[PDB]
């Protein structure tokens, strides 16, 4: 059982000398509504020695019991700031595929070292004193930190149509009908740079006897060589508490767990998020299918999900932020079709159409026979 | 007889099947030698899309016709 | 790697271009191209012509380009905002792709509607249950917005 190794890990982890907190208390302070400017405030000046305490949280003109809810929260507002694109610290890795990743463009700022040091110091105190994050990495992003090369297969996670162009490249030959070279170009701040691969790389083309070379430096420049300085600092961030020593008994489902705890759809916002075309919050096929969506398993539901709207992996608030293939789009519920056939997905356009049945029996059996196909978590 | 097929990347293939040969035949030929299922498979003939149940002949389909394979329609 | 090939592209279409359908870079923006459909003549959008605006992704050509209509047409697989999410342009993409095939491709769809895509449920209605009312607001439509 996956489970029982998991915990045994964390058990192990938890009990090691190095990892033990104090009995002095840490009382840390912060303001609802500014809560990155002083969570940046504070922890960016604390010790080694006083992170290792016990953290007690405590929002201002907020006094109630309870503080282990109260942390929890903080944590989720501090994880829901610093992590959040507008910021321009991390950037989804496709809009219609929302995954966290460290921003290129994050350089821009004077001192970006500083705050990624933040942030390293954030998750090493969300691990350490057993409090959750919600954020949803990519998988390269777990794999850097555990330090495991990084192969052609890992661009599948970051982005689809990227991997499935470069295994194009690696199965069909390639001809000089392609205009492909060692260089990259990047737009940062509507001006596009070009970035040599390899020395003098604008000036060599890649024919039959390359392309092994150009797809591993491709792969390289894309997942690592963009994000060296900001990461290092995030790293180092991260390791002033944790040792390294630790965090290499875990692989990158194992420490995506350790962050995010046991990761699950909400249907609450599911539910207050959706449209219908025409259908009514009233109707049959609308109530039943609510109540399916909630005495059903997150195995099932992210398979729901994938099924419909194409990934598996929600924005970072909910689904009122949910874009499609073209721009926001909203989970949208349709009837349309005949009685017999089975429920259809528009995956470009997060749509599902749902026949008019006529029992819940009835929609439960469709509804799980017609994604099977798919796969979800 | 003999037909040419040019495919998205410009290989192109030629495929010895005859007028009489039903659509369902071809496409089974076509995805031996390729393996591109029929489903998958959008031959556009003449500027009009080939379809199961029929035949070559069926669609004034002659010696050393000339296909487009191109993509699935979704919008 | 995105520009040269931008250039090749640009240059095929000035040699051996399709004769019907039309590209160039708008002003002085190579990553931001118009391009122009004669309606075909085998169709109810015959005599018509449609505008198209392509964005070229900087990952060119690994990822595929972005191109949306400007005028309005009735069609079942084309949404008032004009969006076509063809899987030539969002999953059936390699790099051997270029842009020509992309307007064949569309130029071909402005004759064979998808009616399993009802991307305008009552547009492809119409179209699966009164085909020459179809045909006859299409008609309408192409004579209204497309001269």
């Amino acid at each position: 059982s996956h489970m029982d190794e998991y915990q045994r890990k964390i058990a192990y982890m938890y009990d090691r000398p190095e990892m033990a907190v104090n009995d002095a208390q840490l009382q840390l302070k912060v303001s609802r509504a500014t809560t990155f400017e002083d969570a940046y405030d504070i922890i960016s000046k604390l010790s080694v020695s006083d992170m290792k305490k016990k953290l007690l949280i405590r929002f201002r003109n907020e006094d109630g019991l309870d503080y282990g809810g109260v942390s929890r929260e903080f944590f989720y507002i501090l994880s829901h700031a610093i992590f959040n694109p507008g910021y321009s610290l991390f950037e989804y890795a496709t809009d219609d595929n929302y995954g966290l990743q460290i921003s290129p463009l994050s350089s821009v700022n004077p001192d970006f070292r500083s705050y990624f040091r933040f942030v390293g110091r954030v998750m090493g105190l969300a691990i350490y004193h057993r409090r959750y994050l919600d954020v949803q990495f990519v998988l390269p992003f777990y794999k850097r930190i555990l330090q495991k090369p990084l192969c052609l297969e890992d661009v599948k996670d970051v982005d689809e149509v990227y991997y499935e162009s470069l295994k194009w490249i690696k199965n069909n030959d390639v001809d000089e009908s392609l205009c492909l070279n060692f260089s990259v170009e990047e737009n940062r701040f509507g001006e596009s740079v070009t970035v040599d691969l390899i020395p003098n790389g604008r000036n060599i083309a890649v024919n039959n006897q390359n392309k092994m070379n150009y797809l591993k430096a491709l792969t390289e420049h894309k997942l690592v060589t963009s994000t060296e300085e900001q990461f290092n600092a995030l790293k180092g961030g991260l390791n002033e508490l944790i040792p390294d020593s630790v965090l290499q008994i875990f692989n990158e489902n194992e420490l995506d767990t350790l962050l995010n705890g046991k990761r699950d759809i909400d249907v609450q916002d599911w539910k207050r998020f959706t449209d219908y075309r025409s259908y009514t919050e009233t109707d049959d096929i609308v109530i039943w299918f609510w109540e399916l969506l909630s005495e059903w398993s997150p195995e099932k539901k992210a398979k729901l999900l994938q099924f419909a709207t194409g990934t598996s992996r929600l924005p970072l608030s909910g689904f009122k932020d949910m874009h499609g293939s073209d721009g926001p789009r909203k989970f949208t519920i349709e009837k349309v079709g005949h009685i017999s056939q089975l429920p259809k997905a528009h995956t470009c356009f997060n749509r599902l159409d749902i026949p008019p049945y006529n029992s819940k029996e009835e929609l439960e059996q469709k509804l799980t026979i017609a994604i099977q196909e798919t796969a979800g978590f | 007889m003999q037909i040419f097929v040019k495919t998205l990347t410009g290989k192109t293939i030629t495929l010895e099947v005859e007028s009489s040969d039903t659509i369902d035949n071809v496409k089974s030929k076509i995805q031996d030698k390729e393996g591109i299922p029929p489903d998958q498979q959008r031959l556009i003939f003449a500027g009009k899309q080939l379809e199961d149940g029929r035949t070559l002949s069926d669609y004034n389909i002659q010696k050393e016709s000339t296909l487009h394979l191109v993509l699935r329609l979704r919008g | 790697m995105a520009l040269k090939r931008i250039n090749r592209e640009l240059a095929d279409l000035g040699k051996d271009p399709p004769s019907s359908s039309s590209a160039g870079p708008v002003g002085d923006d190579l990553f931001h191209w118009q391009a122009t459909i004669m309606g075909p003549a085998d169709s109810p959008y015959a005599g018509g012509v449609f505008f198209l605006s392509i964005h070229f992704p900087t990952d060119y050509p690994f990822k595929p380009p972005k191109v949306n209509f400007t005028t309005r047409i009735y069609h079942p697989n084309i949404n008032s905002n004009g969006s076509i999410c063809l899987d030539i342009l969002r999953d059936q993409w390699s790099p051997a792709l270029t842009i020509s095939k992309v307007l064949l491709s569309i130029s071909s769809l402005l004759t064979d509607p998808n009616p399993d895509d009802p991307l305008v449920p009552e547009i492809a209605h119409v179209y699966k249950t009164d085909r020459s009312r179809y045909e006859l607001s299409a008609r309408e439509w192409t004579r209204k917005y497309a001269i």
